[PDB]
Order: structure tokens, then C-alpha cells, then sequence
């Protein structure tokens, strides 16, 4: 897709970051900012300008379910692309996201590979 | 990530012996306390009182470990470790990462107390 496209980050503070941000640097993409849990993450988002959205689904304050659904409420950015990332595999945690309007999941741990063709499955799908 | 966040192996011999008002009774402490604690770290951090940050990592992990928040009381064992290598440059995001999580575990932690008993 673009490469000036803005992505946000959503993980409180483990590998997932460091992985993620190095694998968009590889794939073209270096626009890039972060935040900690969906709260940080939805004040960041008003700033507006982010075209891509990856979070985690455990952090503290609002979980990534939570931050999905007020993303999808919200009309301003209903359609705002969306990727969890978690370790979370239960028949639960993945119904849910397919309800709440998830662009897709990526199971924990996952490799470059796996990521690479999740985005680029998405890329396509929405005709980034 | 319940058993990454609590030292449940303590927690279930707690249960066992005494039951879960020692728990509650200590963890209404740590709520109280917590708040003071992150603040004078958070000063000592832009002061860059060395010593400070030191010191105040000791008072938290022991803190965090009697009541059996595990991941907090390890985030304290580091801070508190000074010798360990590259401790500057990693040493801010484990404060602001114990500034960000402590209210959440303590919230996992009464959580699974209760489903507990």
C-alpha cells in the first residue's frame, strides 16, 4: 500500500512493540507511533491521521475488545482497520472479535512470516 | 496471563492455612500505600536521584511481594538492581510501566480471590 501510511501500536510494554515496529520497518513502513493500552491509545487516535490500527487484547484500563468496539462505534473512524495480536486462543476470544469487527487475529507467538501475509491479506482485502 | 501477574503457588497455601482476610486486609494496605510509593519514584526519576530510585525499588518489591503481586514485585527487583547491565537506559520504561499496570493487577488479584473462595 502507501508508505506514509500511519499505524499505531497498541501494547503496554513487551516484545510485541519491538517485534512488530522492526517487521513495519522491513515491509516500507516508517511512519509508526505507539501507545500503551486503549485509553492512551484512543487519545492518540483523535489526533487523527492514523490509517492502521495493531493492539494486543490484555492491557490495563481498556482491553484491546474494549478499545475494538469504541473504534467501531464511533463513526468517525467506524471503519478504521483493526489487527489483534494475543495469546489469547479460546473459542471466546475469537468469536468476539469476529462480532465486535476485528480486520483479523494473529495468535501468540507468531512469526514474520505470519505477520507479513496477515497485513498484506488485509492490503488486499480493503484495497489499501 | 493471571499466572504471569500473581504468585499463585503463595497464594493457594495462604488460602489453605490462615484464608483470604490476611490477603484483603494486607491488600488494602498495599491500595493505600501504592499512590505515595509511584510518586516519590517518578520525582527521584527526573531528579535522577540514583540512590532515590534504588531505594524506593526496594520499598515497592516488598511491598508488591507480601501481598502476591508477582509481576510488580519482580518490576521492583529490577529498579532495584542497579549493577545490571544497560539499567540506565531501561530502567524508566520498567517506572513507567509500574505506573501504568499496578491498579489492574491488584484488580486481577481481588478478582481471582474472590472466584477463589
Amino acid at each position: 500500500a502507501d508508505k506514509e501510511l500511519k499505524f499505531l501500536v497498541v501494547d503496554d510494554f513487551s516484545t510485541m512493540r519491538r517485534i512488530v515496529r522492526n517487521l513495519l520497518k522491513e515491509l516500507g513502513f516508517n511512519n509508526v507511533e505507539e501507545a500503551e493500552d486503549g485509553v492512551d491509545a484512543l487519545n492518540k487516535l483523535q489526533a487523527g491521521g492514523y490509517g492502521f490500527v495493531i493492539s494486543d487484547w490484555n492491557m490495563p484500563n481498556m482491553d484491546g475488545l474494549e478499545l475494538l468496539k469504541t473504534i467501531r462505534a464511533d463513526g468517525a473512524m467506524s471503519a478504521l482497520p483493526v489487527l489483534m495480536v494475543t495469546a489469547e486462543a479460546k473459542k471466546e476470544n475469537i468469536i468476539a472479535a469476529a462480532q465486535a469487527g476485528a480486520s483479523g487475529y494473529v495468535v501468540k507467538p507468531f512469526t514474520a512470516a505470519t505477520l507479513e501475509e496477515k497485513l498484506n491479506k488485509i492490503f488486499e482485502k480493503l484495497g489499501m | 496471563k493471571s499466572e504471569a501477574l500473581l504468585d499463585i503457588p503463595m497464594l493457594e497455601q495462604y488460602l489453605e492455612l490462615v484464608g483470604p482476610k490476611l490477603i484483603t486486609d494486607g491488600l488494602a494496605v498495599f491500595e493505600k500505600m501504592m499512590p505515595g510509593y509511584v510518586s516519590v519514584l517518578e520525582s527521584n526519576l527526573t531528579a535522577q536521584d540514583k540512590k532515590g530510585i534504588v531505594e524506593e525499588g526496594h520499598k515497592i518489591k516488598g511491598a508488591a511481594g507480601s501481598v502476591g503481586l508477582r509481576h510488580l514485585q519482580q518490576l521492583g527487583q529490577q529498579i532495584q538492581s542497579p549493577d545490571l547491565p544497560a539499567w540506565e537506559d531501561n530502567v524508566g520504561e520498567w517506572i513507567e510501566e509500574m505506573k501504568e499496570e499496578w491498579r489492574h493487577d491488584v484488580e486481577v488479584l481481588k478478582a481471582w480471590v474472590a472466584k477463589a473462595t
